[PDB]
């Protein structure tokens, strides 16, 4: 997982 | 004003379970990632994971996944630390911290925030033994009119025999914070520990000022307020 | 998970002085990386976000910089409630792991030890034991030697020592010693002493009471 980061951003459309 | 106000410091036995609380105000509780820190006696800072309030997602750190549970209950602002067994290594301080989110994004994808811990509880301190809570007796450290030194005296207070960790000291119920050393606990040879705590003030201030230590164990719900003299 | 070095692990440095913390990763991680300053008896506090983004509240002489695998946490002008433990962390990926730490101490001129002893507590010999505390306040550097006498009989095994971490105003150690017996050998002696070393003595301290005046 080489975006993991992003799984924390829970302020989006998804 | 954000503010983590944490569970108090308790002992437990091995093979135990412990749950832990932080609760939190000043921010909507549920729209953040706040997280667990352990603090190991004399070590370093450790991430255990993170819990997102809102719905619930967490992302652990794999030396403590399957050995700790972190969950909420938003309808309370509390974060929650759990353990089912614990063991005489998982003695430590737990700090909860928000893991606020930096940085600007957009709505319609997932962004690469910068994340970062910045406001702290005042950490719970977990102890795991089979010994039982004792309360500390405290003594005065008296000033003598003799022993005085460069025109400063020092007097103190002894914190005896109490467990677990931690006790805290104040003088004067905070208003005497300068020239004030409370020093690290030690352990004897009973297993219960034992600390000073001192001040240094002018030696014109012996009888005429007064010095009042206040000796906190909440593990045991003892308070003690002792005044010092010179004897 | 992704490992971070510091180096160094201690040092000092004089009031005034530039000093750089130094941390590396074992991959790239941009910029996402923080510093938080740890003093002793407190919850640690963010000094840095984005590895060089100041957070509100922190003085300006820390600054951060670097990005990828190596990054520096520079203080232009260390005070001495600067002595802490430093920690990187990598916010690049879960787990955000921190890295191992650096202490800082402040280096500073030479201080004697002010002593003082004191005699156990009427309440405390009432209850069986008799604690004799000999306070060492305010030296630098932190090597220290006590030694308890008891009429001229010089103890062993029954003293414990503590000592402060480095004092964040005036960058000095203190140290308490602690002598603990039974009342009963307590009322057999008469004369308590506590004999104190240290470089910042031209002579060996002695501080001393007679029980019962």
């Amino acid at each position: 997982n080489e975006q993991e980061l992003l799984e924390l951003d829970k302020w989006a459309s998804l | 004003q954000v503010q983590l106000v944490q569970s108090g410091a308790e002992v437990k036995k091995p093979g135990e379970s412990l749950k832990i609380s932080c609760k939190v105000s000043g921010y909507n509780f549920a729209s953040e990632w706040i997280g667990w820190v352990r603090q190991m006696p004399g070590k370093g800072l450790e991430w255990m994971g993170i819990i997102y309030p809102g719905d619930s997602d967490t992302k652990y750190s794999p030396s403590f996944q399957g050995q700790v549970i972190i969950s909420a209950d938003k309808s309370i602002n509390t974060a929650y630390l759990q353990w089912s067994s614990l063991k005489a290594s998982d003695t430590a301080i737990y700090y909860c911290a928000r893991q606020n989110h930096y940085g600007s994004g957009s709505y319609f994808y997932r962004t690469a925030y910068y994340y970062a811990m910045d406001v702290w509880g005042q950490g719970t301190t977990v102890t795991v033994s089979s010994a039982s809570t004792k309360g500390p007796s405290v003594f005065p450290l008296a000033p003598s009119s003799k022993s005085t030194s460069g025109g400063t005296a020092a007097l103190g207070c002894l914190v005896k025999d109490y467990f677990p960790e931690p006790v805290t000291v104040s003088w004067n119920s905070g208003a005497l914070t300068s020239g004030v050393h409370t020093f690290p606990a030690v352990l004897q040879s009973s297993g219960l520990y034992s600390l000073s705590s001192v001040v240094t003030v002018p030696s014109s201030s012996l009888g005429t000022q007064t010095y009042i230590c206040n000796v906190n164990h909440k593990p045991s719900n003892t308070k003690v307020d002792k005044k010092v003299e010179p004897k | 998970d992704i490992q971070l070095t510091q180096s160094p692990s201690s040092l000092s440095a004089s009031v005034g002085d530039r000093v750089t913390i130094t941390c590396r990763a074992s991959q790239s991680i941009g910029s996402y990386l923080n510093w938080y300053q740890q003093k002793p008896g407190k919850a640690p506090k963010l000094l840095i976000y984005a590895a060089s983004t100041l957070q509100s509240g922190v003085p300006s002489r820390f600054s951060g910089s670097g990005s990828g695998t190596d990054f520096t946490l520079t203080i232009s002008s260390l005070q001495p409630e600067d002595s802490a433990t430093y920690y990187c962390q990598q916010s690049y990926s879960t787990p955000f792991t921190f890295g191992p730490g650096t202490k800082v101490d402040i280096r500073r001129t030479v201080a004697a030890p002010s002593v003082f002893i004191f005699p156990p507590s009427d309440e405390q010999l009432k209850s069986g034991t008799a604690s004799v505390v000999c306070l060492l306040n305010n030296f630098y550097p932190r090597e220290a030697k006590v030694q308890w006498k008891v009429d001229n009989a010089l103890q062993s095994g029954n003293s414990q020592e503590s000592v402060t971490e480095q004092d964040s105003k005036d960058s000095t150690y203190s140290l308490s010693s602690t002598l603990t017996l039974s009342k009963a050998d307590y009322e057999k002696h008469k004369v308590y002493a506590c004999e104190v070393t240290h470089q910042g003595l031209s002579s060996p301290v002695t501080k001393s009471f007679n029980r019962g005046e």
